[PDB]
């Protein structure tokens, strides 16, 4: 269930143990998905109020949303999570194929006429 | 060229063979049968020669005869390069159909008959690998020369 996007079922398995305690393992299991929800806040979402993504983890209203909201963006505003969905800078690169392809063209010319 | 010179016809009347070889230096080039028809020897002789050259002359004619200027730093008729790149491939299809023809009469009469028998009509094999070289050299040069100018010019 950790393989796919099954989150809620994993947090249902957090507490539904028939075998033994498993407490130290579901506390690592807690942190390693805390930074995973704290990762998947970073999409091209819209404005989310201070209830929805406030309750996607396991909290009502502590300052843990101040810990995440000052940790990453989606800044604390008037019931607002700010979307800096930019993804703008990296394209329009002619020079990198004009270096790599400039290597690979001559590398095509090496095993083309010269005897090996 | 073969610079010659007269020999005495008096010694020819004497029956005496001239020129008294002391060095294996003159009997190195063989005279022609056509000059042997003439009087190259009976009346004249050949001389072995060479030529005097130096680095003062070798560089100033080597570095100057076939030299480009900025020609390879061009694009070679940028609309018509790809047009030519179909103007060969189109008949290369039918020549590849002749390559889908001539292989099919193998395991037949022995290939020495496939050496004499093909002197009226074209082969797909040599004509095929010809255009592979043509299309290759026509493309890779314009490809790399197109991509240097992106780096050099801004």
């Amino acid at each position: 269930y950790l393989m796919e996007g099954s989150y809620n079922k994993v947090f249902l398995a957090k507490g539904n143990i028939p075998a033994e305690s498993y407490t130290f393992f579901i506390d690592i299991l807690l942190d390693t998905i805390r930074d995973e929800i704290a990762g998947c806040i970073e999409k091209a979402y819209e404005k989310i109020l201070f209830t929805e993504a406030t309750r996607i983890l396991f909290f009502n209203t502590p300052k843990k949303m101040t810990d995440y909201a000052k940790k990453r963006g989606w800044v604390l505003g008037p019931n607002n999570y700010y979307s800096f969905a930019s993804q703008q800078q990296k394209p329009e690169d002619t020079t990198i194929p004009s270096t790599e392809l400039a290597k690979q063209v001559i590398e095509y010319a090496r095993q083309l006429e010269m005897i090996v | 060229i073969d610079a010659f010179r007269l020999i005495n016809a008096n010694m020819m009347v004497l029956g005496h063979e001239p020129r008294q070889t002391t060095s294996n230096l003159g009997h190195l080039n063989k005279p022609s049968i056509q000059a042997l028809i003439h009087g190259l020897n009976r009346h004249y002789y050949s001389i072995t020669i060479n030529y005097r050259k130096n680095e003062l002359e070798q560089k100033m004619l080597l570095n100057l005869h076939k030299k480009s200027w900025m020609e390879g730093l061009t694009l070679q008729d940028y609309s018509e390069h790809c047009k030519h790149n179909e103007s060969v491939v189109k008949e290369m299809l039918e020549l590849a159909k002749n390559y889908n023809k001539a292989v099919e009469e193998e395991d037949k009469m022995t290939p020495e008959q496939l050496a004499i028998k093909n002197v009226g009509k074209q082969d797909p094999k040599r004509h095929l690998e010809e255009h592979v070289d043509v299309l290759m050299t026509s493309n890779i040069v314009q490809c790399l020369a197109a991509m240097l100018d992106t780096v050099v010019f801004k």
